[PDB]
């Protein structure tokens, strides 16, 4: 019940209401509480969100302890952690985020996403801004707003997914079906941008990030992806790119690293790495749970 | 197929701890077994009328009887229960659902839209928000990955056979989605190609036609009566072209179990 919370600051915001910052004023637990405003009753947004996590205990997914169901509202209750993965890369100019960090980070996001899999859950949002962080070395997947769901095999689901930086090439080119390589995807971009601090491929419009993707990896043939030239929005008039050599993509990845972020890239969504696949993946042969230190 | 052993595992889990009470409906002061089918007929046109996905319909029907299994109501207020059930699938499952308004126009202004609003709110405290239960759906379409070769017909079939379930609290309340899906993939397959539950689902569920046998039974009889039914709206769906005519295949005699 909410007499025991007391808020102490506004943190985020959402569509269906704002993110608070609390403590439980009888046990002293720190949390962030999310508030959705209540004339189509609960949001779907909201039902997906909320049984989907109720579901999903994990060190790696953030956790909802508790929903608070009044008349005009609902309060989601979080675990609270203390900043987001795109603030924390914005505060760690000029020092970069050091590798073992990065390998840590990576290998704990792959955790969490492997047990969404294996829970069929797709996430489909995922980019720093909702990869959380706190002041325990930890990295937790949140905002499951977009999820859903998933059935074996799948059907076609909502084609409006992923913020565009992060969406696969499947979702660009009107696939019918996608799955959890999709979400696959974006962590490699996610990879990718902890090396370098900068999105890998930051495009305006569906086309554009559809050309940048193609002008690093090359643009996909039937060779490489059987079945591409017959996707809905595949056009024959595409430019055609040489597939550029992979260790200029992210040159401060050491062999292991390329290859492992090679896989999380590759085009066919039936080839691309699942996340329980990438954990035994040779570069994480020496991962460590370093704790940084966070301004705030 | 990275996930495949994994999801169904888990499916396995949770189809248990979202099993309705067996014995409900005799605690149900008022309400009946045919009066629970007339509502399970009556959504499967709804879903029709919307064009909403089988999973939806299956999702709905779930919500119905967990919330029944704990929550006495009056025959006045079933269909207000099935609503906000049908509602909560919608908004789950869909990709486009309908509107509130909409739900509120089929049910001939039985009731209002706040009454509505209000169960909904009611119906997701009763199952604290516990939505994504297994449907007999989600296992039928893991079991027609194991076809040699996939067949449309029966496809179409056990999806045919495990709907008719839904509408019959007796017999069904007493079995699990997994056994009913295993019961009208093998009664299907038999009835289209004379085939029998395969080896390889032997080894992915642990059920064999010994296991399945009293379910199959019940579901065989079904089938059987299914042309004399009180309730009739999932034959006519299935005569659709969208599900091959499958309705209008005949069942077999006999099983030889
Ligand atoms: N800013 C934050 N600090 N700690 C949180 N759990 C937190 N927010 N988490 C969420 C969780 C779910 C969501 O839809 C949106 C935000």
């Amino acid at each position: 019940s909410m007499e025991n919370f007391q808020k102490v600051e506004k943190i985020g915001e959402g569509t269906y209401g704002v993110v608070y910052k609390a403590r439980n004023k009888l046990t002293g637990e720190v949390v962030a509480l999310k508030k959705i405003r209540l004339t189509e009753g609960v949001p779907s947004t909201a039902i997906r969100e909320i049984s989907l996590l109720k579901e999903l205990n994990h060190p790696n997914i953030v956790k909802l302890l508790d929903v608070i169901h009044t008349e005009n509202k609902l309060y989601l209750v979080f675990e609270f952690l203390h900043q987001d993965l795109k603030k924390f890369m914005d505060a760690s100019a000029l020092t970069g985020i050091p590798l073992p960090l990065i390998k840590s980070y990576l290998f704990q996001l792959l955790q969490g996403l492997a047990f969404c899999h294996s829970h069929r859950v797709l996430h489909r949002d995922l980019k720093p801004q909702n990869l959380l962080i706190n002041t325990e070395g930890a990295i937790k997947l949140a905002d499951f707003g977009l999820a859903r769901a998933f059935g074996v095999p799948v059907r076609t689901y909502t084609h409006e997914v992923v913020t565009l930086w992060y969406r696969a090439p499947e979702i660009l080119l009107g696939c019918k079906y996608y799955s959890t390589a999709v979400d696959i995807w974006s962590l490699g971009c996610i990879f990718a941008e902890m090396v370098t601090r900068r999105a890998l491929f930051p495009g305006d419009s569906e086309i554009d990030q559809l050309f940048r993707i193609f002008r690093t990896l090359g643009t996909p043939d039937e060779v490489v992806w059987p079945g591409v030239t017959s996707m809905p929005d595949y056009k024959p008039s595409f430019p055609k790119w040489a597939r550029q050599d992979f260790s200029k993509v992210v040159p401060p990845l050491d062999e292991d690293g390329r290859s492992l972020l090679s896989q999380m890239l590759h085009y066919d969504p039936n080839k691309r790495i699942s996340a329980k696949a990438a954990l035994a993946h040779p570069f994480f042969q020496d991962v460590t749970k370093p704790v940084p230190h966070l301004r705030l | 197929p990275d996930y495949h052993e994994d999801i169904h595992t888990y499916l396995r889990e949770m189809e248990v701890k979202c099993k309705p009470k067996v014995g409900y409906m005799k605690k149900q002061p008022d309400i009946t077994n045919s009066m629970r089918a007339i509502l399970v007929d009556w959504l499967v046109e709804v879903g029709e009328e919307y064009k909403l996905q089988n999973e939806t319909l299956h999702l709905a029907v779930n919500y119905i009887d967990r919330f029944l299994s704990s929550m006495s109501v009056l025959r006045g207020k079933l269909q207000l229960v099935g609503t906000a059930a049908m509602l909560l699938a919608s908004k789950f499952e869909e990709i486009y659902p309908p509107e509130v308004a909409e739900f509120v126009y089929i049910t001939d202004d039985t009731y209002t839209k706040k009454q509505v609003l209000r169960m909904e709110h009611l119906v997701l405290k009763v199952l604290a928000f516990d939505l994504a239960a297994p449907t007999i759906n989600q296992f039928l379409t893991q079991y027609f990955l194991h076809q040699q070769p996939a067949n449309c017909k029966v496809e179409s079939l056990a999806m045919f056979l495990g709907e008719l379930s839904l509408i019959d609290a007796d017999p069904y309340l007493k079995y699990l989605p997994s056994v009913i899906a295993a019961a009208a993939f093998h009664l299907a397959l038999y009835t289209v190609t004379g085939q029998s539950w395969p080896e390889s689902l032997v080894q992915k569920t642990g059920y064999t036609l010994e296991t399945l046998k009293p379910c199959l039974l019940d579901l065989h009889q079904t089938y059987l009566r299914a042309p004399q039914h009180a309730q009739q709206s999932i034959r006519e769906k299935y005569k659709n072209s969208k599900y091959h005519g499958v309705s209008l295949l005949n069942p077999p005699e006999t099983l030889n179990v």
